RNA sequence: CCGAUAACGAACGAGACUCUGGCAUGCUAACUAGUUACGCGACCCCCGAGCGGUCGGCGUCCCCCAACUUCUUAGAGGGACAAGUGGCGUUCAGCCACCCGAGAUUGAGCAAUAACAGGUCUGUGAUGCCCUUAGAUGUCCGGGGCUGCACGCGCGCUACACUGACUGGCUCAGCGUGUGCCUACCCUACGCCGGCAGGCGCGGGUAACCCGUUGAACCCCAUUCGUGAUGGGGAUCGGGGAUUGCAAUUAUUCCCCAUGAACGAGGAAUUCCCAGUAAGUGCGGGUCAUAAGCUUGCGUUGAUUAAGUCCCUGCCCUUUGUACACACCGCC
């Protein structure tokens, strides 16, 4: 009898923890959410009007994982192929600006803090709603 | 000469302002390690530096 | 109208014969008369014990 | 015992013809959970004939080069349908794919050294691994072939490929190329 | 050419050596070049043990 | 408190080593647990040793396994040799003998490479073609 | 096979042919229906969801590539 | 298949059962033993691939008079 | 006494593992507190030409390597005695560099 | 997914002097419209409250119009300056977002342009070549005979 | 190889050897690799739980305030030899099956004689003769060309889609390089500004130390799409924004928004390939101020078929025929 989020679906912690953060509206969203395509390795801005939300989910879990990851190892997490038309394929990273707006994002709600290295880790403000919405996802799972 | 315009175009970056030491060759160079040799005159010296055809 | 499909186990593997060496002989014998037996010539690989699957029979075969 | 796929069992099912009851792989000592297994089969002669027939199934459906070493998106192909077949039949689907091996495989094949207006010579026997090597190919035909630009999916095609193999109609890819062989053969006996 | 090279192979074996082979290639005379090689005895030519039990020049 | 062996197993680069300590029927890989590992269509490849054997065979010891190297696939194998031979070196040195080899022979005779690993890595590419075999077109004329 | 071109927002006499006889029989995908009546291709996997509101169609699979349903339980 | 023996190993055999066939028997893994105190091998493989045909050998000289 | 590393370079492993055994019973003679023989992974440099002087062949590459071993050793020795553990063994193809101890 | 199907499902539209296809999508019907794109049709649709599961035939024309309004001076939408086609025209100075036949008139215009200037780049218009730099020995034999 | 034997004794090549892949819970050792224990510090169920669960959070070289070496690294040895068993064989050399085992043929490196008018004088201060030498074919500077296009051919890349594109989430690698005598040009963490390419600050790393636990792609999970030259395909083309540089036009590369061409799986031909192989899929290295549709390496997912044959294309040995020896592209 736990939990935390290691011993629950991933995948279905992140759609909890995105509407988590939707109801608490305290979460600054910037003014450019919807014309950004986020990591031009991608076309076509995401199916999704309130994609920040996911995104701010899933990287604070990622936090929660590896700590100290700054900028730049959150655009190399959210990489992938860029069709290069017609020569061959590469992995390109991510945005820069649109995960330090997460990061930044998450500073003013108290779940991230800089770090004495570089990077930022979950506070343990930030690991306690984690861990207790996933007692929330797993009681849905046996239902 | 003159002084002004005898060398004034800069050999800096590219091959042109670079050859291998051991005969002033500027194509077909090795700059990997600090070789700084043709891919020729390599061969001659591959022994002689230490490098062994293992595989 | 058709002659009832026959089986037939396999004695000794004799060799392989067709051009490109696809073919094998096997001399099989019916599991019905097994005094009778018959050399034929099989494709694919054969492994000797195995049962086959002949329709209509009194075929041939040339030995190799 | 095993409940291959989680959920379907294996001794049950029964092998028509005496011949291919040690090609066709499905019975008690040799019957996993999954279609995925480090396989080793390739290293000897015969050693790919005790090879479980859903495995054989997997490694042939993962072929025109575009999907050359997706195995794991064969898997769940495969897995989908055989819930198919359960919905379109009430049946086993391990009892179904043993039906469609035995009614497409070919029993009579052609080929021999000289002129060839239209395939081959010779009428030649077929040993009881190829018509189990080719027929697996023709069901894995059937099933490419009719979904390339379909708006039915992989698993529906190959569930209504060996649905129609399995019962006998010639409204099968793989019947239309059996028979088509057998024919061919009897032509130039 | 053949005078010498005769009085060097002659004195590599004399030398305690197991094996000699030389090579002399080039406008030999005439125009058209040739090659005179004078080989004697013994000499390995694959494997590890031709770089150790053979030196070159 | 010392009755803990750790052994490991891989595949092509995998390394998989798992720790079996003397507990209550805990079994997870990494932290997370044996049912919430990856791509989920191998599930009944990595959880396999425990179906065919038994809960009680995993009932006294603690399985926890860490894994590094490979790919996705050769990751579920790695761990599938990784807590089937942890419960075979655990049982030769704290049980006894006639235990282990009935659940040896049915770990072999059922899949062998649940206990022996293959030899297959990776060979080598050739200046010839893209690969270690395959070569490059070549034209005649 | 020339064009197909058919079906967005059911027209009422496919609509009222759906809700009765595409719960009747065996195999419901959004393929088999689609080709079926004439429903383009994504009006089959909206269409067959909703009637899981009404409960007449009892699922199978729901993966992500294809979602398998079925005839409703007779006994 | 393609394991014929060379005459490194064969003629590299008949004197080490000529000259030590009391110190020897029909074991592989003394043999081995045997031939490495009595020989300057310079290599491994060498080695237990000689020690391999003299236990050939010798199974096969206490039947006949195989020479010798 | 001070807490010294000293690390040792070669080309060849047998001209090394005279060495580095060298100073090891050379300091367990002057009972010193040792700590063994560190080996780091090896280092291949592995230059690939393409053999031929012009251009015309069958394309066939030459795969040149050379690899480099590195091992190291910790001493509890003061600055004075070891100079002469140091200076007794060079062996040309080992470049012997004692580090400093406080860094 | 409807209730049966739209009263006034109006099957194919007429928006700028392109007729675009009632049963596409909203997001990708209005791409037929040249000058509007996969990129640029999302986000006018953004900037209209309007949801993107509606296909084109259930669009009233009081949310069509506003659609067009978008689209046809996006700058004061606060649609950012980045993501217009004909930024700093080379005869007005002001970011713009071509949308009809417009655009191939500053297509054609633009051409002209550069041969009455008579530059390289619009003597490879004149001719029928490679303008950007592509090598024409052995590209470009479908175009000419 | 065994044998045969007017031959006897040898030699190179083959093999051995070298490197590499697989196996060692045995050895040597590891604050530049760790692992378990244990101590604190966070969270979660709690009524309070607990030798509870999670943690790449912290610490055990300011002298114990803990030991070890499975995983990692690389040293020294072992290990596999047709050895054991059965079958066929002159019961010879050997072959096939089988047991036990990590493995019963892992891949390459080196590689003989005799040749060739094979390629290279544009690799060389390797070089013969010849040519040219001040209005120079020396050398430098500025501009242009090597990339120009009715067409033919060769190696490739991306495709023709639903076994897929799209979007979001999830989740694992291995080789390896990195501040340069001249020589300017290094890999880059983190923080902030910008939509993006990028910019400005502050560091670490001459490297198992920092980039880095190399959060690689395909794959996987969920949504949208729906057989339509379609949300397949991204050629062509306009406008804009940056970076490298002395200089970007004949577009260096990159980013953004538009433009949306053929292409529906390919005629006669023909090329590679049999096991971690083919193929898919990304990452390094070389070139590099700027840069990979190339090549050389590396992992990753991972098959179909075959354990044969001399039919085609050739090769090796023997007998035989020859008017061939420039040797059948012969001679006539
Ligand atoms: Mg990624
Ligand atoms: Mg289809
Ligand atoms: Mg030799
Ligand atoms: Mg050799
Ligand atoms: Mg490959
Ligand atoms: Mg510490
Ligand atoms: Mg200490
Ligand atoms: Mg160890
Ligand atoms: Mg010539
Ligand atoms: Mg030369
Ligand atoms: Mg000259
Ligand atoms: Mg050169
Ligand atoms: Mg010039
Ligand atoms: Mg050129
Ligand atoms: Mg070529
Ligand atoms: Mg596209
Ligand atoms: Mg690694
Ligand atoms: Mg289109
Ligand atoms: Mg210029
Ligand atoms: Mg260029
Ligand atoms: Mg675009
Ligand atoms: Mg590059
Ligand atoms: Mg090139
Ligand atoms: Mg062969
Ligand atoms: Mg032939
Ligand atoms: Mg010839
Ligand atoms: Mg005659
Ligand atoms: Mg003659
Ligand atoms: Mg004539
Ligand atoms: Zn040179």
């Amino acid at each position: 009898p736990g939990v935390t989020v290691k011993d629950v679906n991933q995948q279905e912690f992140v759609r909890a923890l995105a509407a988590f953060l939707k109801k608490s509206g305290k979460l600054k969203v910037p003014e450019w959410v919807d014309t950004v395509k986020l990591a031009k390795h991608k076309e076509l801005a995401p199916y999704d009007e309130n994609w920040f939300y996911t995104r701010a989910a899933s990287t604070a879990r990622h936090l929660y994982l590896r700590g100290g990851a700054g900028v730049g190892s959150m655009t190399k997490i959210y990489g992938g192929r860029q069709r290069n038309g017609v020569m061959p394929s590469h992995f390109s990273r991510g945005s820069k600006s649109v995960a330090r707006r997460v990061l930044q994002a998450l500073e003013g709600l108290k779940m991230v803090e800089k770090d004495q290295d570089g990077g930022r880790k979950l506070t343990p403000q930030g690991q306690r709603d984690l861990d207790r919405i996933a007692g929330q996802v797993a009681a849905a799972n046996k239902k | 000469g003159h002084q002004q315009l005898y060398w004034s175009h800069p050999r800096k970056f590219g091959q042109g302002s670079r050859s291998c030491r051991v005969c002033s060759n500027r194509h077909g160079l090795i700059r990997k390690y600090g070789l700084n040799m043709c891919r020729q005159c390599f061969r001659q010296y591959a022994k002689d530096i230490g490098f062994i055809k293992l595989d | 109208r058709v002659q009832p499909i026959k089986l037939a186990r396999v004695t000794k593997v004799l060799g392989r014969t067709g051009s490109q060496g696809q073919c094998t002989q096997v001399r099989v014998e019916f599991m019905d008369d097994t005094s009778r037996s018959i050399i034929r010539n099989v494709k694919g690989p054969v492994r000797e014990g195995d049962v086959l699957t002949l329709l209509e029979s009194e075929r041939e075969a040339r030995r190799l | 015992d095993i409940k291959l796929f989680g959920k379907w069992s294996t001794d049950d099912v029964q092998i028509n013809d005496i011949s291919l009851q040690d090609y066709i792989a499905v019975k008690e000592k040799y019957a996993k959970y999954l279609p995925h297994s480090a396989g080793r089969y390739a290293a000897k002669r015969f050693r790919k004939a005790q090879c479980p027939i859903v495995e054989r199934l997997t490694n042939s459906m993962m072929m025109h080069g575009r999907n050359n070493g997706k195995k794991l998106m064969t898997v769940r192909i495969v897995k989908h349908a055989f819930e198919i077949i359960h919905l379109l039949t009430g049946e086993n689907p391990l009892q179904v794919l043993v039906n469609a091996i035995i009614n497409s495989g070919p029993r009579e094949d052609s080929t021999r050294i000289g002129r060839a207006g239209t395939v081959r010579r010779q009428a030649v026997d077929v040993s009881p691994l190829r018509r189990v090597n080719q027929a697996i190919w023709l069901l894995c035909t059937g099933a490419r072939e009719a979904a390339f630009r379909n708006i039915k999916t992989i698993a529906e095609c190959l569930a209504d490929e060996l649905i129609n193999a399995a019962k006998g109609s010639s409204n099968s890819y793989a019947i239309k190329k059996k028979d088509e062989l057998e024919r061919v053969a009897k032509s130039n006996r | 050419v053949r005078r010498a090279c005769y009085g060097v192979l002659r004195f590599i074996m004399e030398s305690g050596a197991k094996g000699c082979e030389v090579v002399v290639s080039g406008k030999l005379r005439g125009q058209r070049a040739k090659s005179m090689k004078f080989v004697d005895g013994l000499m390995i030519h694959s494997g590890d043990p031709v770089n150790y039990y053979v030196d070159t020049a | 408190p010392l009755q803990s062996v750790q052994v490991f197993g891989r595949k092509k680069t995998a390394t998989a080593v798992a720790h079996c300590k003397r507990g209550n029927g805990l079994i997870k890989v990494n932290g997370r647990p044996l049912e919430m590992i990856e791509p989920r269509t191998l599930q009944y490849k990595l959880l396999e040793p425990v179906l065919l054997l038994g809960k009680e065979r995993f009932a006294g010891v603690d399985i926890r396994v860490r894994v590094k190297g490979g790919g996705h696939v050769a990751q579920i194998y790695a761990i599938r040799q990784s807590i089937s031979k942890a419960l075979v070196a655990y049982y030769q040195k704290y049980v006894d003998e006639a235990s282990k080899k009935e659940i040896k022979d049915i770990l072999i005779q059922y899949d062998r490479t649940l206990l022996v690993a293959d030899p297959r890595r990776c060979e080598s590419k050739k200046f010839g073609g893209p690969g270690a075999r395959a070569r490059y077109q070549k034209s005649y004329r | 096979r020339d064009k197909l071109n058919n079906l967005v927002l059911f027209d009422k006499a496919t609509y009222d042919k759906l809700c009765k006889e595409v719960p009747n029989y065996k195999l419901i995908t959004p393929a088999v229906v689609s080709e079926r009546l004439k429903i383009r291709g994504s009006l089959a996997r909206a269409a067959l969801q909703e009637l899981l509101s009404k409960g007449l169609i009892k699922l199978v699979s729901k993966h992500r590539a294809q979602v398998i349903y079925t005839r409703n339980t007779k006994g | 298949m393609g394991r014929v023996r060379t005459k490194t190993v064969k003629k590299a055999a008949r004197v080490i059962i000529e000259k030590y066939y009391t110190r020897l028997g029909n074991d592989f893994h003394t043999n081995k033993r045997v031939c490495e105190e009595i020989a300057i091998i310079p290599s491994k493989k060498l080695r237990n691939k000689i020690a391999g045909y003299v236990t050939h050998l010798m199974k096969r000289i206490q039947r006949g008079p195989v020479r010798g | 006494i001070h807490r010294i590393r000293i690390t040792l370079t070669s080309r060849n492993v047998k001209s090394l593992e005279k060495v580095c055994a060298d100073l090891i019973r050379g300091a367990k003679e002057k009972n010193l507190k040792v700590k063994g023989p560190v080996r780091m992974p090896t280092k291949t440099l592995r230059i690939t030409t393409r053999k031929t002087p012009c251009g015309e062949g069958s394309k066939t590459w030459d795969r040149f390597q050379m690899r480099i071993h590195k091992r190291l050793i910790d001493l509890h020795s003061p600055s004075e005695i070891v100079k002469q553990i140091t200076s007794i063994s060079i062996e040309p193809g080992v470049e012997v560099e004692v580090t400093i101890a406080d860094a | 997914m409807s209730l049966v199907i739209p009263e006034k499902f109006q099957h194919i539209l007429r928006v700028l002097n392109t007729n675009i296809d009632g049963r596409r999508k909203i997001a990708f019907a209005i791409t037929a419209i040249k000058g509007v794109g996969r990129r640029y049709a999302h986000v006018v649709l953004r900037k209209a409250d309007i949801d993107l599961t509606k296909r084109a035939g259930e669009l009233t024309e009081d949310e069509v119009e506003r659609v067009i309004t978008i689209m046809q001076n996006p700058r004061q939408y606060k649609i950012p300056d980045w993501f217009l086609n004909r930024q700093k025209d080379v005869k007005d100075g002001k970011y713009s977002q071509v949308l009809a036949n417009g655009l191939d008139n500053k297509l054609r215009e633009d051409l002209e342009r550069l041969k009455k200037i008579r530059a390289h780049r619009g003597l490879r218009h004149f001719w029928g070549l490679r303008v950007r730099g592509q090598h024409t020995k052995t590209t470009g034999r479908r175009g000419r005979t």
